[PDB]
C-alpha cells in the first residue's frame, strides 16, 4: 500500500478582485429645466 | 375693325373698341385712372404667443 500524504489531491479557488473593483455607473443627462425660465418658440400672429 | 388692323407700334398700348369702350375713352381723355387705389397702410403689428 502507498499512503497519499506526499500526493494528496489539490483545490483550488480563484482570488477574486472584486473586493477592489470599479462598479457600473448610470449616466442622466442634466436636462436645461423649463421650470427654470427656458425660452419658448415665438409663434407669431399678424394684426392686419 | 378688328385687332389686326391696329398698327403694331400701337398695339403697345390700351386699345380701345368703339362704342363699347366708350366709357373708358372719357375716362383716359381725362386722364383719370378707373380704379381708386386704397391709400397704402402701414405695415402690420406682429403679435407673438409663444408655446
Amino acid at each position: 500500500v502507498r499512503e497519499p500524504g506526499s500526493q494528496a489531491c489539490l483545490a483550488i479557488d480563484p482570488l477574486v478582485g472584486e473586493e477592489g473593483g470599479a462598479a457600473v455607473a448610470k449616466l442622466e443627462p442634466h436636462l436645461q429645466p423649463r421650470g427654470q425660465p427656458a425660452p419658448q418658440p415665438l409663434h407669431t400672429l399678424v394684426l392686419a | 375693325a378688328k385687332k389686326e388692323h391696329v398698327p403694331t407700334w400701337l398695339q403697345n398700348t390700351h386699345v380701345y373698341s368703339w362704342p363699347k369702350n366708350k366709357k373708358n375713352i372719357l375716362l383716359r381723355l381725362l386722364r383719370e385712372e378707373e380704379f381708386v387705389a386704397p391709400p397704402r397702410g402701414p405695415l402690420p403689428t406682429l403679435q407673438v404667443v409663444p408655446l
